[PDB]
Formats: C-alpha cells, structure tokens, sequence
C-alpha cells in the first residue's frame, strides 16, 4: 500500500521510498551510514545516507543541520550532488530519522593512491579538488576533513568532494574529530584554524598519491606531531610563540629535526615520466607540495594560489574556478547551541522544507 | 594539454 518500506541491512534498518531498491551497504560519514541503491524512477544508481535520530544530541544535530543545509545550497561540478531528502515518519511528534540521496560515483580516492597516475591525471584530480574547495571557501565554509575516503571519482576522470557534517566557518571554539593523519599542526596543537587548514589536507592527500601510502602515519594523536616534524623539520620559534604555553613546553621539548627537503621527501623515482609540455614536471609538483605542507599556517599557500600554481593552472578555467558562491540562508550560523527539542524542530522543518 | 576523460578503476 504505502509510500515507504523496510529492509534490514545487517543490524540496521533502512526505511525508504519504494523508488529506491536493492540497497547494499557501502560506508559511513562523520555521522551516518550509507547504502547504494537503484532509483527505479530516474533509472540510475544513488547513495542513501541514513542519519539516526540526529536530534539525539547537540553534536549530532549541529552536524545533521549543517549537512542538510550545505548539501542544499551548494552548487558545483566538484561537490557531490543532492538528489533527494526525506523521512518516513509523518510528524514532528513521530519524527526520528533522516535520509539523504546523492549521486553515486565509482570509487573513492583509496583506490587511486596505489595506481600510478600520469602527471596529467594527478594534476587534473588536484585541480578538481581545489575547485571544489574554492567553491566552499568562497562562501566562508571550511571542509575540515578532506581525506581520500571523502573524495570520490568516476572512470571518466571527474571528481567530487563529499561529507559536510564537520564543515563550518573559521576556528577556535573540540579537537579529535578530524582524521588523525590529515590534521594540520594548527589542529594537532590546538591553536584554532583558518581556511587554509584544508590546504594542509590537500597536501597530505597529494603526498599520499605520490607516496603510495599515508604521508604522516602517526600511531596516536601525539605521535602524529612526531611524524610531521620528523619530515618537515622543527617549526620556527616565531611559530612556537603562537602556541598556548602548556603545549609550547611539550613542543620545544621535542627532539629538534632538520627535516628532509622535498627533493628527498619526494624523489623522481616516485613520479611518472615528465610531461610532453612544460609545467607537468615532478619538480613543479615538488614545488607545490612544498607550499602546501608548511607547518606555519600563516606561511601556507591558499586555494587561490594553489589554483594559480603552474602545476595546477594548466587546466585553469574561470567558470569552474570562479563560480558564484553558494548562497547560505543567513539563519544557519554553524555554532549556536540549541536544545533537545529546538534541534528536533529545526531539522524537521528543514527536511520538510526540502521534501 | 587535454583533460583526461578516462581513469582506470578496475
């Protein structure tokens, strides 16, 4: 009879529009579990993220809201497409679960890291990552959790970014929610952050692509810092000074390191043959790596500069790189506390609006 | 310099 229907995927219940068929488990976001599904109406694959009673909690609801809002107003060939949203429940009283339907790409960057890209591929993917991010930043939003498994690709070589649960405007204001290996120093050492925090992640991702493996492995949150300084060498005192005093002592106590040069961090053996024409050169790649992977945020290149960098700008196209920002309904400000119930209503209105 | 239009994900 009715509009929705239910499938058990292992221990989890997906109740969804009958259009959505053949769910298969595929993943998780910061919040949420995700299935792939056939949309019998549009006749294509999709991805359905279930968020379970997101209002359960300050955290869960904050993130859920953001992700709802951002998924809506964002508009770029390099961000993942919204397709649908719903809830099977029929009233604010009933209300408990949310579902978000998205384009399904083919794979995440996992996946690419082990294969051997030519420069044109490597550079092109980065170029796309950056356009994506310049889109978000252009409206003042920071992804915060860029990382291979949040970047997806398709076999025609296109690429999009994913998961906005952690996305928000500039920092200060909890630590351990960004994935360990991609934590910028500002994030590791608790100093709060600006948009180029995302740049650090891009650098790690790029490094991983070339390296074949995680750039700064890091066996726990504190060891993370060792891996960074072991490779890049010890930050300057100018930098130390910005640390809070408790963290400053630990840091200044670390064994000093010269660090390797990018030439030694990333030697030619690692790269493919250099390009037919000019700028797609290992050394140019090194040069970009060296302006992204920089401990001191205030000395770190921005996306705009990264788009202008010779290794990247060979694809530069203003209609991709300089598109209008997403418009965020100025209500949503990614910070304010609310209540058990205030949230419950916010999300619901928000799903309602969006249904 | 042409954009690639393929990516081998097999």
């Amino acid at each position: 009879d009715n509009n929705f229907y239910s499938v058990e995927i292992g221990d989890s219940t997906f109740t969804v529009l009958k259009r959505y068929q053949n769910l298969k488990p595929i993943g998780s976001g910061a919040q949420g579990i995700v299935c792939a599904a056939y949309d019998a109406i549009l006749e294509r694959n999709v991805a359905i993220k279930k968020l379970s009673r997101p209002f359960q909690n300050q955290t869960h609801a904050k993130r859920a809201y953001r992700e709802l809002v951002l998924m809506k107003c964002v508009n770029h060939k390099n961000i993942i497409g919204l397709l649908n949203v719903f809830t099977p429940q029929k009233s604010l009283e009933e209300f408990q679960d949310v579902y978000i339907v998205m384009e399904l790409m083919d794979a995440n960057l996992s996946q690419v890291i082990q294969m051997e890209l030519d420069h044109e591929r490597m550079s092109y993917l980065l170029y796309q990552m950056l356009c994506g991010i310049k889109h978000l930043h252009s409206a003042g939003i920071i992804h915060r959790d860029l990382k291979p498994s949040n970047i997806v690709v398709k076999s025609d070589a296109t690429l999009k970014i994913l998961d906005f649960g952690l996305a928000r405007t500039a920092g200060t204001s909890t630590p351990y929610v960004v994935t360990r290996y991609y934590r910028a120093p500002e994030v590791i050492l608790g100093m709060g952050y600006k948009e180029n925090v995302d740049i650090w992640s891009v650098g790690c991702i790029m490094g991983e692509m070339i390296k074949g493996g995680v750039l700064f492995p890091g066996t726990d949150h504190i060891d993370q810092w060792n891996k960074v300084i072991e490779q890049l060498g010890t930050p300057s005192p100018e930098f130390m000074k910005k640390l809070q005093p408790t963290v400053r002592t630990y840091v200044e106590n670390r064994p000093k390191y010269a660090g390797y040069s990018f030439e030694k961090l990333f030697p030619d053996v690692l790269f493919p043959a250099d390009s037919e024409h000019n700028k797609l050169k290992a050394s140019q790649a090194r040069d970009l790596l060296s302006k992204m992977l920089v401990i001191d945020a205030s000395k770190r290149i921005s996306v705009d500069e990264a788009l202008q960098h010779p290794y990247i700008n060979v694809w530069y196209d203003p209609s991709e790189a300089e598109a209008p920002p997403p418009k965020i309904p100025d209500k949503q400000l990614d910070e304010r506390e609310h209540t058990i119930e205030e949230w419950k209503e916010l999300i619901y209105k928000e799903v309602m609006d969006l249904e | 310099p042409k954009r690639p239009t393929t990516l081998n994900l097999f």
